[PDB]
């Protein structure tokens, strides 16, 4: 999932953009993946 | 092209790491990639020649430490989980 | 048993008690 | 924290005394050894000349369009030359082209 970023794979982000401006896309991807992980962990705890 | 080792490859912009074994997956009459349930480039066709290389990611693994209480002794036993450690 | 019928940073640990012990 | 595996257990437990049992400390990584790169061997320098060293450029409402494919391109010379007034790229690092 892009989560509003230009790509769904971080390798493209590092290998295409300049370092100092790829942080925005990297941060958006990080936020999305972190939220997904949190939801999964909470669901697992309830089921456990 | 070298195979059977953990290599960082580059196939016409396809960037990744793993072992590029030689596999007879299917015909691939005109397709190049090979996908799976996720957005995984499982199989790749060579750019110079035409062969079906199979990409497998490098070995994962967690490290655990068997140890008695530090009061008793100091020797430990390391455990690498899910690692066929014929290769450390 | 008969009636009852991945590589991105996740692992499945094996149970401590194998089916033989159960 | 990196001398011997007992020290990693001490670090993770955040104490100088560790009780008997199993403790998970970190992950095991296999590292790649080389950087195999393969590209098609066809070499044909597409002629950036007539698109840059041209004679006449079309009107704004009739802007000239050209296709480019099958190129062993070299953008290093394009960046090196300072004969151009302005050079600005969107979405791609100019030095990483
Ligand atoms: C045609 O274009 C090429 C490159 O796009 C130009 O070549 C360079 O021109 C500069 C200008 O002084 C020289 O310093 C370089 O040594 C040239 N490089 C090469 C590889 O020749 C060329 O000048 C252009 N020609 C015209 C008539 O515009
Ligand atoms: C160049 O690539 C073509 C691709 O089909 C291949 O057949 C040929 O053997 C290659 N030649 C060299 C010299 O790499
Ligand atoms: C572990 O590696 C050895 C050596 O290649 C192999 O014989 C064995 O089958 C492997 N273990 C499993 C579970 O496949």
């Amino acid at each position: 999932s892009n989560f509003g970023a230009i790509s769904s794979v971080l390798n493209d982000i590092l290998s295409r953009l300049d370092p100092p401006e790829a942080e925005v896309q990297i941060d958006r991807l990080i936020t999305g993946r972190l939220q997904s992980l949190q939801t999964y962990v909470t669901q697992q705890l309830i089921r456990a | 092209l070298v195979k059977n080792k953990c290599v960082n490859f580059n196939f016409n912009g396809l960037t990744g790491t793993g072992v590029l074994t030689e596999s007879n997956k299917k015909f691939l009459p005109f397709q190049q990639f090979g996908r799976d349930i996720a957005d995984t480039t499982d199989a790749v066709r060579d750019p110079q020649t035409l062969e079906i290389l199979d990409i497998t990611p490098c070995s994962f693994g967690g490290v655990s430490v068997i140890t008695p209480g530090t009061n008793t002794s100091n020797q430990v036993a390391v455990l690498y989980q899910d690692v066929n450690c014929t290769e450390v | 048993f008969n009636k009852v019928t991945k590589f991105n940073g996740l692992t499945v640990l094996p149970p401590l008690l194998t089916d033989e012990m159960i | 924290c990196a001398l011997d595996p007992l020290s990693e257990t001490k670090c993770t437990l955040k104490s100088f005394t560790v009780e008997k049992g199993i403790y998970q400390t970190s992950n095991f990584r296999v590292q790649p050894t080389e950087s195999i790169v393969r590209f098609p061997n066809i070499t044909n320098l597409c002629p950036f000349g007539e698109v840059f060293n041209a004679t006449r450029f079309a009107s704004v409402y009739a802007w000239n369009r050209k296709r480019i494919s099958n190129c062993v391109a070299d953008y290093s010379v394009l960046y090196n030359s300072a004969s151009f007034s302005t050079f600005k790229c969107y979405g791609v690092s100019p030095t990483k082209l």
